[PDB]
RNA sequence: GCCGC
């Protein structure tokens, strides 16, 4: 990350531009999901994965007795193109790059987009997770959690 | 007429909650079953709702329990 | 004054023939506003014909050259009322008038040197303080007018596909909300203005409707549905191989 | 405690300029009564300007008359510099008739009985065959402003045949104002100043008359702060309420229920309408066929509900 | 639906929250509005009936309308919509015309000119979109830019040219160390015209300050001054420094002043501040009646000599080449340097004449200050221009050639001023057609890597208050070599510190943990010599599809803590990919 | 898209679009030509010893590069020796400081690399290229106001630019003006130069009002009065945008450079009233409105005066055909041509012959289709050009 | 029609203290608001009646820098204190006023010695703070009507400095007006919309009312007309 | 093809 906003900041601060590294922080965070396994015992074995689900999977293993089932992760660095390419939903990624490419994988594997993000709200037309209907998407949560 | 929410935001603070809060006071004062509880000067339900508000007379909470009141009444 | 021009638009773009020109038209409506005053008042062809030939002849070795003396005396009479508004003065593209020549026209034209002139406040009567540039520039009106260039719409007609308003004035269109105006609603946290745009007033058939009687009873509740062009985006891509569906 | 200004020394260089002398003034007064005259006398003068005019053959503007050497509407641009002096008349018609070759100018507008014609060289056409005539009635009216012919509809309101040719009024007599404050010649005062203004109009305006004219405005307007102290509509509705033709149980049920004008009754739902006691559900769609006749269907809302 | 067009122009009585919309607009954008009020106030009772009396635009239509138009926010927007300030909300004021008036504070935000701009317009008709452009898109809402924290609402041009006008000073003008009891008498005396704003003389003056908890204290003291600083200070509002303008206030000075008296005083003033400071800096720039003429651009009188000068040197370097001992390369490199040489010394020489022109007389002998020559006043002010034109309009044009990216060895030693030939000028054309293809193929290049930029970050919403976390990372300014970009104050300003910051002196801890570090808490370390501070980072957030408020500062546009449900990726992506098109490429 | 150094005396270096296009569509130079291959050539006066001579060489690309060609702005002696030894040359794409001998040919003009449009900007050397390019740009879209105005500052090419373009009306074989006039002219041609047989005259029908590609109007108005003496090649009427023969496509303003109460803020101008009190910067506009008649499988479609369930108001403007009186003044949606189609209707109903009892025999079956001013647009009726086929009854009009 | 002209009505007066109003007119022609406005603020920031304090007469030093024998206060912030002192002097062209206190306290207008023909509309007006010192001053002052702002930029009374150091220069403000201000805004009425709004805001001395410095001024310019409306009079 | 970037 260092390497990255003190390379990028360089470019900007050349020509007089004043921007602040949180910016460029956010996207170097979005660059470095999917993460890779290097070892096995949580039905995970030598393959490219989110993060986020590497984490809290650990964490429920770590938390039971077998804490040593836990698998040893690498994490990876993806370009900001792909990488937007790679996200758990279809229906975005579909709307970005190329459809036949997203479209044709998608069909084969049978999944599905649980219309998590903003841009998946806004081609269905429902109020986005954020701002004033970050609330409201709050609410519904709790009732699918609760039945 | 208020240029400047500020006073109704810091109120209670999260520029997001008070949106919401507004819109459902203007809807009480517009659909109808309700009347301002500040002086009305020829401005509209929004800017009402917000300026109650901004007096301290008006949360989500109070909200909530002048509606309980009003169901156990009828 | 008839314009009034900012004078920072001048040194920021290097318009420079903008001050020359002014400067060079105030020496040549000078000149024309003498010969009027001596129109007025009668005065006889000679001396006119003289200060005539005195304006023309003017300059540092330039080859135009031109005398009365060859010219009738009724064609003096018509070229200085021809000329009475100012004088048409021709400065050829890299090689024309200089700094020096505007000045001594500008002298004979009985005008400041600099170019600049004492101005009053027309509100208040009051001196401004620093001398301001007046002069005479060349105005051109182009063809983009706001009567060609002015609409707006509530309601009107929508294309078959994607029940989506038509676009452009002369077919009574909708203004285009693209990916950056989302992108800045979004950036704002503006989600109610946002489906607002997205559903209803844009795709929603029933939503609409709703949204009209709604306001026309004013009621203001968006009560949003589902755009059709989702729909027709579903059918499309059923019509290949692929089974999409709404899970509950 | 004041030296008041005199009206002496009024001096006219030509037909249309003119120098005016306020002789005696205090020592800042000169602007304030300068500023303010130009401002009056630029802004706000009466005149008279040629309205519209009707050209024999021509019935527009964008044509052309046969042995004029000039289009219609440089005939027209022409007239709009015509400068007259009417007295105790509003809407004179100046006929104007000539047949023959050479410029045609107002000179040759036929004598009316009091319109001056301050400068008669004033071409306006040009004639360029010997068997051509030119005939046209221009009306004058008086004014005070620039107003534009397309911003006026009022003159529209009686229709005006295919034939007008009118013109934007400008009504303005004054062209040009200067002044400027000198000192007074007074040695026995220590200091005292003099205003002098130069106008330029076009003959139609006398100066001291335009003077006297703007410090009349300037007065009347001054009134104000020399004492400044201060420290349910549509004819269908608001009728009888007789007048729907109801049946008998209607008129006891309605006078029971208070309902005695039209449009009280209109703002009456039909779920609480028919809990009126012996309201009838046949005798209520009764009450919606009158009324649906009218186009007034129930359910409707008023804002405010006058007594009347 | 519900959409407008038009050019715009300039309205520069219209309040900051306030826009001038065509009333021929209106009457169409509102029209199920007007619907509404016709049938309610009895005047229509059918749908048809309002549709036919809408139709023939009667008065009480137009009394209806005003109504309508009377507290319902709109929203303009311009095409290039680089980041969010692209679209603002304002309150409609209607006016007889075509064109819509906007407000000139607005103008850089939306980087909008009066040369054939146009904008949309858009009617939020619901209870949540007008209260969402009311509470958010208002233009008095967004005064700080949400990419560096500075003020994007800001004066500029003539606002800055009357202010730098109104706050300067002459060695002898009418009112010399005259002493004046109020700012108000200064202002009396300067319509009188006794009083000089380039004058200075002493007025009374006091001042308020919030040092006590919560409150203000006066303080009257008389000081030395100029009649234009006293002038402007009745527009100062209470809590700020008289030492805020006794300066030139060039560009710099404004902004700064904006700043504070956001971060001291709070929006709602701040935004009367601006609105007061857009009028008297536009009043003052039209009293100074400044005007451009031919004979502000002076050549300095040695420009000739000095090019005389590097004429002998070519000479006397091609004769030392035609001898045989040069080679092509070092001639063409020892030639562009000479005459790189002679371009900084004849510009050198004219920012020297310039600068310093108006030699004055005083009350004794005679002085030199800084010149109130137009040009060097716009230059100067910050209002417009730099060194750089100036340095070409007065002086050489300098070293340039395009045509692959050499030099041409022979320069423009003509100015704008002085005419160039038809070579000079043919020489410059390439230039000038090299940058103006930059200019229309480099924006497709930004845009797809904004695309990329939001489709990559837009799954980013704060969705935690704080995760506890104890990673950070490293701040410390940026030096390279021996020359610093960057303190460490811009680096962590916003930021929370990860872990405890010691002095120099052990065991002491001049600030806590896990706490946002502000203006004061950058003060308070910057008077001491801490160099390296520890602060969290969204890369450790530690939170699995979101960030938290705390390991995320406080966001740019306001000055408080983020709060939960801000979509910071988005923000993020328009903040890198707003410029790109100023880039060079 | 770059400037190339052969465009020299053969494409001007400002004029070209901007965005999408800009490089790729040029501007012949003023004194450019093509060679019978297709190669662009540019003019050069010999240079023979130390004196150069009036003779006219056109030398392509590869001909210019050859010789060592002297500049334009290089001063002369009576005799044409230059008056300084050391001359500024280009020989090779480059350029640099020759003897007066080495020149081989001298540029015969300093707007031999300027554009005609170019051309007509006065003190071009003291503008930016690139700003010039968006003045040269910018002339081209300028609208003919109600009167023509000349440049006051100009700078000599008004004339050529009028008379080639053939706008206005320039006199073939002028002799004597006999006959004057608003829409003709006639000559008198002089006796010196004739035809042998049946003598003649000069007759010049001056174009009226009429629409252009862009919807403005052009007009001719004659510059002669009566009996003037005329020659070959004189400006007899100007065309739009033109003043005594030279091109004058916009107005001398008095202008005063200062900021004036943020209404000059950014680009704005401000105008006095007088502008517009005085008509200048008005222009004229005609709009072109057509309507056909085409026989249909319910019958032909007939253009009548009379119209079906319209009042008497819609037709006050109508002829007996049933076509807007020429001079009429038309807004909104006022009735311009009366047209009627035929419907479809063999089944007599006893209602419809009830219809047809009441009312006329048609009963308003026939539909209305009729040519209406469409909204936005007001409008003087100009000239109606009714066109019949053959066969067919003549319409009145 | 013509020669008629509008009228304001209905014009809104904002009193805000005792010495501060803000009075709003409207509607007025286009351009009467500018007209009317400046000529009323020309008038009442240069030519108006009223009294104040011009000459200055300290016991002790009579020189411009004096070592003030300890005041606490230099004489330029006395004569500056002076210099913000109103009066009403009552049928008189001038009066001499002396004030003379000692023992420590501050000094204040109501420390001056009583006359009847003279009045003091801020005795609370502080002049001179206490020397902290059982110390006495002693100080002589002269009142006199004028007009407008007259500086002290020379006395050319008696003969050499005569006159200059009974006078010490005091800058003299005639006028009871502090500010005056005014803005012109748009009003619309009926159909028409190119109206004038004038917003008036002044603030005085507190010897006259803003309202009644308004009436004066409005008097007089009305007056300097009566030689050209008298005649020409309805 | 043009306009605003
Ligand atoms: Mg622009
Ligand atoms: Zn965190």
């Amino acid at each position: 990350t260092r390497y990255i906003v003190n390379e990028v900041q360089d470019v900007y601060r050349l020509q007089g531009v004043k921007i602040n590294d949180k910016h460029i922080e956010v996207i170097v965070r979005q660059m470095l999901r999917k993460a890779t396994i290097v070892n096995a015992g949580s039905s995970d074995f030598l393959e490219g994965e989110q993060v986020e689900y590497s984490r809290v999977k650990i964490a429920n293993r770590e938390l039971e007795a077998n804490g040593k089932v836990g698998a040893t992760y690498s994490r990876d660095l993806l370009g900001i193109t792909k990488a937007s390419l790679a996200t758990e939903s279809f229906i975005s990624a579909a709307s970005f790059q190329e459809t036949t490419r997203v479209l044709t994988e998608a069909a084969v594997a049978g999944k599905r987009d649980e219309l998590r993000g903003l841009k998946e709200n806004v081609i269905v037309g429902r109020l986005i997770p954020a701002g004033t209907g970050y609330a409201y998407h709050q609410d519904r949560m709790r009732r699918r959690a609760a039945g | 007429a208020r240029v400047t929410v500020q006073d109704a935001v810091e109120k209670i603070g999260n520029r997001f909650d008070l949106v919401l809060v507004a819109a459902r006071r203007a809807r009480q004062m517009q659909v109808g079953g309700k009347d301002p509880l500040v002086p009305e000067e020829n401005d509209k339900t929004t800017v009402i709702a917000l300026r109650e508000i901004e007096e301290g007379l008006i949360n989500n909470q109070i909200l909530d329990v002048r509606e309980r009141q009003e169901q156990q009444e009828q | 004054v008839d314009i009034v021009l900012n004078p920072l638009g001048v040194p920021s773009r290097m318009n420079i023939g903008q001050i020359l020109e002014t400067h060079l038209g105030m020496a040549a409506k000078g000149i024309g506003d003498k010969i009027n005053a001596m129109l007025k008042q009668q005065q006889e062809v000679a001396k006119l014909r003289e200060f005539i030939q005195r304006a023309y002849d003017l300059g540092a070795d330039v080859r135009q050259k031109v005398d009365l003396s060859t010219f009738s005396d009724e064609e003096v009479m018509r070229l200085a009322e021809n000329l009475r508004k100012g004088m048409p003065i021709a400065t050829p593209v890299f090689d024309g008038a200089k700094e020096a020549e505007i000045k001594e026209l500008l002298k004979l034209g009985d005008l400041p040197t600099s170019g600049q002139i004492r101005l009053y406040d027309g509100r208040t009567g009051e001196q401004f303080e620093r001398p301001v540039t007046v002069g005479y520039m060349y105005m051109l009106k182009l063809n983009h007018l706001v009567d060609d260039k002015m609409h707006a719409r509530s309601t009107g007609s929508y294309s078959l596909v994607t029940q989506q308003p038509l676009g452009g004035k002369a077919q009574f269109g909708g203004q285009r909300f693209g990916e950056m105006e989302v992108w800045a609603l979004e950036a704002y946290g503006a989600a109610y203005t946002l489906q607002e745009m997205l559903t209803v007033k844009s795709d929603d058939v029933n939503g609409r409707t709703k949204m009209y009687k709604n306001i026309v009873d004013g009621n203001h509740q968006m009560e949003p549905g589902m755009p059709e062009s989702f729909n027709v985006l579903l059918k499309e891509i059923r019509s290949l191989g692929i089974n999409i569906e709404l899970e509950d | 405690e004041f030296l008041k200004p005199r009206l002496v020394d009024i001096e006219q260089v030509s037909s249309t300029h003119a120098k005016v002398t306020l002789e005696p003034l205090e020592r800042g007064f000169g602007h304030t009564l300068g500023n303010a005259l130009r401002r009056i006398l630029l802004s706000s003068m009466p005149g008279c300007a040629v309205t519209e005019v009707e050209i024999d053959g021509v019935l527009h503007e964008y044509s052309t008359k046969e042995g004029v050497q000039e289009d219609i509407l440089e005939i027209l641009l022409n007239l709009k510099g015509l400068a007259v002096r009417v007295q105790g008349k509003d809407e004179v018609i100046l006929t104007l008739n000539k047949s023959g070759i050479g410029p045609v100018t107002a000179a040759d507008i036929t004598h009316d009985g009091d319109v001056e014609i301050v400068k008669p060289q004033h071409v306006i056409c040009h004639l360029t065959d010997e068997n051509a005539s030119i005939s046209m009635r221009i009306k004058v009216q008086r004014g005070r402003g620039y107003v534009p012919a397309s911003t006026r509809i009022h003159s529209e309101e009686d229709e005006r045949p295919i034939g007008r040719l009118l013109v934007d009024a400008c009504y303005s007599p004054v062209e040009r104002i200067a002044y400027n404050v000198e000192a007074a010649r007074v040695e026995q005062r220590t200091d005292l100043d003099k205003l002098v203004i130069e106008m330029e109009t076009n003959g139609t305006i006398d100066p001291e008359e335009a003077i006297r004219r703007a410090a009349t405005i300037l007065a009347e307007q001054l009134e104000a702060f020399v004492d400044l102290r201060d420290v349910e509509f549509d004819p269908i509705l608001l009728r009888p309420v007789d007048d729907l033709e109801l049946t008998v149980r209607s008129a006891n049920c309605l006078k029971a229920e208070a309902i005695h004008y039209i449009g009280d009754l209109v703002q009456r739902t039909e779920v609480e309408l028919l809990k009126t006691p012996n309201l009838g559900k046949k005798s209520l769609t009764e009450i919606k066929d009158v009324l649906a006749s009218r186009g007034l269907s129930l359910g409707m809302r008023l804002e405010n509900w006058p007594p009347a | 639906d519900y959409s407008g067009r038009s050019v715009i122009t300039v309205g520069p009585y219209l309040r900051l929250h306030q826009c001038g919309l065509p009333k021929k607009m209106a009457l169409e954008l509102f029209k199920p509005f007007i619907y509404g009020k016709l049938e309610l106030r009895g005047l229509a009772t059918t749908i048809k009936a309002a549709k036919k009396m809408v139709e023939r635009e009667e008065a009480v239509v137009w009394d209806i309308l005003d109504e309508v138009i009377r507290e319902h926010p709109v929203l303009l927007n311009r095409a290039p919509t680089l980041h969010r300030l692209g679209i603002q909300a304002f309150e409609p004021v209607l006016i007889e015309g075509k064109a819509i008036q906007l407000h000139p504070l607005v103008c850089a935000a939306y980087n909008a000119d009066f040369d054939g701009d146009q904008m949309a317009v858009h009617v939020p008709l619901t209870l949540e979109a007008q209260l969402e452009a009311r509470a958010l898109m208002m233009s008095t809402n967004n005064i700080l830019s949400p990419a560096n924290g500075e003020p994007i609402i800001v004066p500029s041009q003539d606002v800055v040219l009357g202010l730098y006008y109104m706050t300067r000073d002459c060695v002898n003008a009418k009112g010399e160390g005259m002493v004046l009891t109020g700012p108000k008498e200064a202002e009396r005396l300067y319509r009188s015209g006794l009083a000089s704003l380039h004058a200075r003389v002493k007025v009374r003056i006091t001042e308020y300050e919030k040092d006590a908890n919560g409150e203000l204290v006066a303080k009257t003291s008389l000081k030395d001054t100029t009649v234009g600083r006293a002038i402007l200070w009745m527009i100062v509002p209470k809590g700020l420094p008289y030492s805020i303008v006794n300066q030139a206030l060039g560009k710099k000075a404004i902004s700064k002043m904006l700043n504070t008296c956001y971060r001291i005083l709070g929006l709602k003033p701040t935004v009367i501040f601006a609105d007061q400071i857009m009028y008297t800096g536009f009043a003052y720039a039209a009293r100074s009646g400044a005007s451009v003429g031919i004979d502000d651009m002076v050549i300095p009188e040695k420009k000739h000599e000095i090019i005389s000068e590097a004429e002998a040197e070519v000479a006397e370097i091609q004769e030392q080449f035609q001898s045989g001992l040069v080679t092509a390369g070092e001639r063409y490199n020892k030639v562009i340097d000479i005459w790189a040489a002679a371009n900084d010394r004849v510009s050198k020489a004219m920012m020297d004449n310039l600068q310093t022109e108006t030699v004055i007389n005083r009350d004794g002998q005679e002085e030199k200050q800084v010149s109130f020559n137009s040009i060097y006043m716009m230059a100067d002010s910050g209002a417009r221009g730099s060194a750089a034109q100036i340095r070409q309009l007065a002086g050489m044009r300098g070293l340039m050639a395009k045509p692959d990216g050499s030099i041409i060895e022979t320069p423009i030693t003509a100015n704008f001023r002085e005419g160039l030939n038809v070579l000079q000028y043919f020489i410059s054309t390439h230039g000038a057609r090299k940058g103006l293809a930059d200019t229309a193929l480099k924006t497709a290049n930004s845009g797809y890597l904004t695309r990329r930029l939001v489709d990559v970050a837009q799954d980013l919403v704060v969705t935690e208050d704080d995760c506890g976390t104890h990673e950070g990372i490293m701040m410390t300014p940026v030096i390279e070599g021996g020359d610093v970009k960057e303190p460490l104050r811009d680096r962590v300003l916003g930021r929370v510190t990860a872990e405890d910051v010691l002095k120099p002196g052990t065991a002491d801890i001049l600030v806590p943990r896990n706490t946002l570090l502000h203006e004061q808490w950058c003060d308070l370390l910057e008077e001491n010599s801490v160099d390296a501070v520890k602060v969290r980072s969204v890369v450790s957030c530690d939170t699995d599809f979101g960030v938290c408020a705390h390991c995320y500062g406080r966001d740019l546009a306001r000055g408080h803590i983020i709060n939960k449900g801000e979509a910071i990726g988005v923000i993020a992506a328009q903040s890198i990919g707003e410029p790109g098109t100023q880039l060079t490429m | 898209r770059d400037v190339h150094p052969t465009h020299y005396g053969r494409v001007c270096p400002i004029e070209t679009p901007e965005g999408p296009n800009i490089g790729l569509i040029n501007s012949l130079s003023v004194y450019a030509q093509t060679n019978e291959y297709g190669f662009l050539e540019t003019p050069y006066r010999k240079v023979t010893d130390g004196v150069v001579t009036d003779e006219i060489h056109y030398l392509s690309a590869i001909e210019e590069g050859n010789y060592v060609i002297a500049q334009a702005n290089s001063n002369l002696d009576e005799e044409g020796h230059f008056v300084e030894d050391l001359v500024t040359c280009r020989s090779k794409g480059e350029s640099s400081l020759f003897s007066r001998d080495q020149v081989d040919y001298m540029d015969v003009s300093t707007q031999q690399v300027v554009s005609v449009g170019a051309s007509l900007i006065p003190f071009l050397e003291h503008d930016d290229a690139n700003r010039a390019l968006m003045g040269a740009n910018m002339q081209r879209q300028a609208v003919p106001t109600l009167r023509a105005d000349k440049p006051l500052v100009g700078t000599g090419m008004e004339r050529a630019v009028a008379v080639d373009s053939g706008v206005t009306a320039v006199a073939k074989r002028g002799g004597v003006v006999q006959y004057v006039d608003a829409s003709r002219i006639v000559i008198k041609v002089n006796e010196d130069e004739m035809y042998p047989g049946e003598a003649g005259i000069d007759i010049y029908n001056l174009t009226k009002y009429t629409r252009s590609n862009q919807n403005t109007c052009i007009n001719q108005m004659p510059c002669v009065s009566l009996g003037e003496p005329v020659e070959r090649g004189d400006v007899l009427a100007d065309g739009p945008s033109t003043d005594l023969g030279e091109l004058a496509l916009g107005q001398n303003m008095r202008v005063a450079f200062m900021p004036w109460n943020g209404y000059n803020f950014e680009d704005s101008i401000l105008v006095s009233e007088r502008v517009v009190q005085e008509d200048r910067f008005t222009t004229i506009h005609i709009q072109e409105l057509a309507c056909v008649s085409r026989d249909t499988k319910l019958g032909p479609e007939e253009i009548t005066a009379d119209i079906p369930n319209v009042g008497e108001a819609a037709l006050s403007k109508l002829d007996e055909s049933g076509i807007v009186y020429i001079g009429a003044e038309v807004t909104g949606g006022d009735i311009l041509v009366g047209k009627v189609t035929p419907k479809g209707e063999t089944q007599l109903t006893p209602e419809e012959k009830l219809l047809r009892a009441i009312f006329g025999e048609k009963a308003s079956d026939v539909k209305d289709s009729s040519l209406r001013v469409p909204n936005g647009v007001s409008g003087t009726v100009i000239d109606v050009q009714v066109f019949t086929r053959d066969g067919v009854e003549k319409d009145k009009r």
